[PDB]
RNA sequence: AAUUCUUGGACCGGCGCAAGACGGACCAGAGCGAAAGCAUUUGCCAAGAAUGUUUUCAUUAAUCAAGAACGAAAGUCGGAGGUUCGAAGACGAUCAGAUACCGUCGUAGUUCCGACCAUAAACGAUGCCGACCGGCGAUGCGGCGGCGUUAUUCCCAUGACCCGCCGGGCAGCUUCCGGGAAACCAAAGUCUUUGGGUUCCGGGGGGAGUAUGGUUGCAAAGCUGAAACUUAAAGGAAUUGA
């Protein structure tokens, strides 16, 4: 009402009861409203009102006493409106509205310090507002309707987030803090959201200038990571180069390449690196890392991705990417866990990654140790299945699977007595809504890689297990029998040549293989040798022990 | 205030109105013996026959 | 001191529900079943403890029904449990009866909009299509799940602490049957307790007998039957 | 018992109406205030002790002739008001007599606003400021620490209890601190082993808080205040009798 000579000394009378005891803490936000609802002249209700408003908000935050608590419905809407009013009419104002002189009044108050920490009072408002959503998720329970009602946000957050990133008067130098902020929601959006922009191929259906408005999005972590790592090279902190590059890493997989994501997660070299950051690091470097070994079994390789995904189920503890699991130790340090705990719809299923341990292991021992299982014991691999295939026969009344590992075990010994089609269609039932087949962002691409997967170890299993009194062989019906392309099952029949040493003949001219392995009852007193080697190996170590 | 007289009676006949302040005032001060103690009249409406013969069952 | 003639009980717990508070008509109820008026079964003992276990169902409390049953038992000893099997009984058919019309209600008026609803997925679900599965599942369990793990509560209730061995009961492997019989209605993992409960249960059994305990022997009800 | 009221319906009972006083029980060896004094609710206005402080100024302080603010009750002048009670007074009883106690009336007054008066057993019958010298249990306010109980059920965290510690306050109990004529007092102690600072004030009992002069007030009266003369005790605490 008064050129904010009433206005900046009642501001100043509001808020000063700021966090004060007797301040009722509610009755604040309404005052700081009627000097926007009150003013309404030129700078006087229009202009100057980025000031009162930036209080505005501050106080809205503070309507919880408590850090550890998460923000009601009513004040979070608010907020997300009394945010956005601020962005809509700070774009078309093309001036510094903390300070640095424009013409008179009622901005140039560098009285008080400097406007750039005040100034940039804009993203540690909208940074606050995206560490606030965290807790709002945390604190639902997740299977209830009320979880999706609350996630039907996260759209409304990405357009504010979209908003501020547009307002480039930064001084990527110290935008970086929004651009971490802009990929932390995007790194882990999927494939249906990252192909699904040109995967409707580029002709008169989506390449045109107005629909092309959201395919920026997938090469954005390129666009942006790329800044945010090599300017902090030379910038202060570990932080916002760190989170960046596992958020490119984690987003470079579950779509593209193996090769493209192991080349920047060997170049960090975090394997034995990361020792001596926080938890917050630790944890999504383990969720990265978890993505790595996915990525490798869905792509088809097969035994890098089990030699990578040991010690995590290996230990009882892989509770490191979802909430707290077990009891006692330490409640004063369980206390600061359950804010630690990262989001719901964020967490990647864990049914679904012991049943890619427990599968690569199924391709890397229900074929690799069926050559020395002829009674021929030397090349003995103790952590595989084992840890489930001791147990679950080590009982007596076993029918229909309905677990796991029983539904993956009830045809792994069925695919051992090749069996191709009940090796396969036990794994192929009800696990599509188990989270084996659809969870997996890929629907029969999987399944397609897996069963070829299948198909191939199921003619490499003539190879070591049924070749007995085989003297004369069939080649052109064997493929034809497991419904294959012929030649992808004939080059592994050709690798068990050069690398198993199958005592049989290759004549491929013909398309036929005499095999005569007549070792039948030769290899039972040599039975009695794999001891009378144990004899000699130790007669070769009892002067070593003696002398 | 928000419900009409038959209603409020209601309310009167147990003691629902001093078990609801006994149970706010527990974290103030923990009290025991909350009752109405009293209820006057002061100003009744327009005297109509009906609204009588139905709160009359 | 709340009340001479236990009657008086019914009557303000009654009064309380003219109003429409259930807490304040449990209290009145919970404070008149636990005092010096343990005088075995009076008449008016059937309907303070049918009222009384009628509103512990409607506010869904597991630890009062137990109380209830707990205090009433005490009271009202072999000289005549006729009445506390009929409350028993009544406390499981009122539970199971509000549960089949949770479901209907929950399974119909609800799901018949989820039939009509966004099935056609936005991304606030494609977000969450990599954990969980149908929207009906994702609904139920908010206005039905709540009231089965109530009906469990109240099977595991009426079996754990009332019926221990007890020579008295053939109802025990009454609400054993018809639990069991719930069981292929709903959920699963209420059952793996259940047998286990029956077993153990079964150890409490046949070790001591320093009761009225079941004589595990040629009497052919108590033991094979 | 009588004076008073009442078949122009008193007293008793019901429904309302107005008036002017007064805030019961909760209410305490509890609180606040310089003393007088202060109690239904809610709002507004300025003040204040104690506590907390690794804030600030740097001796600014203690007590005080002159001078000044407040000062129960009663009382005087002016305006409003007058329910109760009630100096004066009108009677009714009792009594040897009653001009009193007791009882029915009852003007001033009691209540409010504005001017006065400045005194009380205005008392802790005890000036103020500072230091030192036993113990115990509680209590009111502030702080601090700790098993556990109960509400916010989600209990972070506040409130209600519980156990202790620190500082200011109202008091209490106890003892060969010590004092005192004793009654008694942790101050009325640290006093012939007499001295921390300062204001007021007492000198046997009367005459007498009188006379007189001065001063203040409309009046009532307040503050200051002798002498002649009379007198051997008056008095304080405690003891043993009656």
């Amino acid at each position: 009402e008064i050129t904010h000579a009433v206005v900046i000394k009642k501001l100043n009378e509001i808020l000063q009861a700021r966090g004060k005891k007797g301040t009722d803490r509610a009755a604040q936000i309404e005052l700081l409203q009627l000097l926007v609802q009150i003013a309404s002249e030129n700078n006087l209700g229009e202009g100057v009102i980025v000031k009162i408003k930036f209080n505005i908000i501050a106080s809205l935050y503070d309507y919880n006493p408590n850090l550890a608590t998460y923000m009601k419905p009513e004040m979070w809407q608010k907020c997300l409106d009394c945010i956005n009013e601020l962005m809509d009419i700070l774009f078309a104002n093309p001036n510094i509205f903390v300070g640095e002189n424009i013409l008179e009044e009622s901005e140039n108050l560098q009285n008080v310090d400097q406007p750039l920490r005040v100034r940039g009072c804009i993203l540690t408002l909208v940074e606050r507002m995206d560490e606030e959503f965290t807790k709002i998720m945390q604190n639902t329970d997740p299977h209830s309707q009320e979880y999706v009602e609350h996630l039907k946000d996260e759209a409304q957050v990405c357009a504010i987030i979209e908003r501020v990133q547009r307002y480039l008067e930064e001084k990527t130098e110290e935008i970086c803090r929004v651009y971490l902020r802009r990929i932390l929601h995007t790194y882990y959006k999927f494939d249906y959201k990252a192909h699904q922009r040109q995967l409707t191929p580029p002709e008169g259906s989506s390449k045109s200038e107005q629909d092309q408005a959201e395919n920026e999005g997938e090469d954005s972590a390129v666009l942006m990571e790329r800044l945010c790592k090599y300017i902090y090279a030379k910038d202060r902190t570990d932080r916002i180069r760190t989170c960046a590059i596992l958020c490119h890493i984690y987003h470079h997989a579950l779509h593209s390449r193996w090769y493209q994501a192991r080349d920047l997660m060997l170049m960090s070299h975090l394997q034995d690196n990361i020792q001596h950051a926080d938890p917050p690091v630790q944890i999504l470097y383990n969720r990265t890392m978890v993505q790595l070994g996915i990525c490798a079994f869905r792509q088809g390789l097969t035994k890098d991705a089990h030699n990578a995904l040991l010690d995590i189920q290996s230990s009882g503890r892989a509770k490191e990417l979802l909430g707290q699991g077990l009891l006692l130790r330490s409640l004063q340090e369980r206390n600061q866990e359950q804010e630690k705990v990262e989001r719901r719809r964020q967490e990647p299923f864990h049914l679904h990654i012991n049943l890619e341990l427990l599968e690569c292991v199924y391709l890397v021992s229900a074929m690799l140790l069926e050559i020395p299982y002829m009674a021929a014991h030397e090349s003995d691999a103790r952590r595989r299945m084992i840890s489930k295939q001791f147990h679950h026969q080590l009982r007596v009344g076993e029918r229909q699977p309905l677990l796991g590992p029983p539904e993956s075990m009830r045809e792994h010994v069925v695919a051992a007595s090749k069996a191709m089609k009940m090796g396969d269609w036990k794994t192929c039932h009800s696990f599509i809504i188990n989270e084996k087949m659809n969870g997996k962002v890929w629907d029969l691409f999987p399944e397609a890689d897996k069963v070829r997967t299948m198909l191939v170890r199921k003619i490499q299993e003539e190879s070591l297990r049924t070749y007995l009194f085989t003297y004369s062989s069939v080649y052109d019906s064997i493929s034809m029998e497991t419904l294959s392309d012929m030649f992808e099952l004939d080059l592994p029949t050709v690798h068990s040549i050069i690398s198993k040493m199958i005592i049989n003949e290759e004549l491929m001219a013909s398309l036929d293989q005499p095999t005569q392995t007549v070792v039948m009852h030769r290899t039972e007193p040599t039975a009695q040798q794999n001891l009378a080697l144990q004899l000699a190996e130790k007669l070769g170590s009892l002067v070593e022990n003696n002398e | 205030q928000t419900n009409d007289l038959k209603e409020v009676v209601n309310k009167l006949i147990p003691d629902s109105i001093g078990k609801d302040i006994e149970k706010a005032c527990q974290s103030i001060y923990p009290l025991h013996d909350v009752f109405v103690r009293k209820v006057k009249m002061l100003k009744k409406p327009k005297f109509e026959l009906g609204k009588l013969m139905e709160l009359h069952g | 001191a709340y009340f001479q003639r236990p009657e008086n009980a019914l009557k303000r717990a009654n009064e309380f529900l003219e109003v429409g508070k259930k807490q304040p008509a449990l209290d009145v109820l919970y404070d008149v079943m636990k005092s010096k008026k343990h005088r075995t079964w009076q008449k008016i003992h059937e309907p303070i403890m049918l009222k009384y276990l009628e509103l512990c169902v409607d506010l869904r409390k597991s630890h009062l029904a137990k109380e209830g049953l707990y205090q009433y038992k005490n009271i009202c000893q072999q000289v005549n449990i006729k009445s506390l099997e009929d409350v028993v009984r009544a406390y499981l058919k009122l539970a199971e009866e509000k549960t089949e019309a949770a479901k209907e209600e929950s399974q119909q008026m609800v799901l018949d909009i989820e039939d009509l609803d966004n099935i056609q997925t936005p991304e606030s679900v494609l977000l969450s299509a990599v954990s969980g599965e149908d929207t009906q599942d994702r609904t139920d369990r908010l206005l039905l799940t709540p009231w089965v793990k109530f009906l469990w509560e109240s099977y595991r209730q009426c079996l754990d602490l009332l019926r221990n061995n007890s020579r008295v009961e053939r109802l025990y492997h009454d609400i054993a049957q018809q639990a069991f019989k719930f069981c292929l209605q709903y959920t699963r993992k209420a059952e793996f307790r259940k047998l286990c409960d029956n077993l153990r249960m079964h150890l409490s059994q046949i070790q001591r007998h320093h009761n009225q305990s079941t004589a595990i022997n040629l009497n052919n009800p108590e033991s094979q039957s």
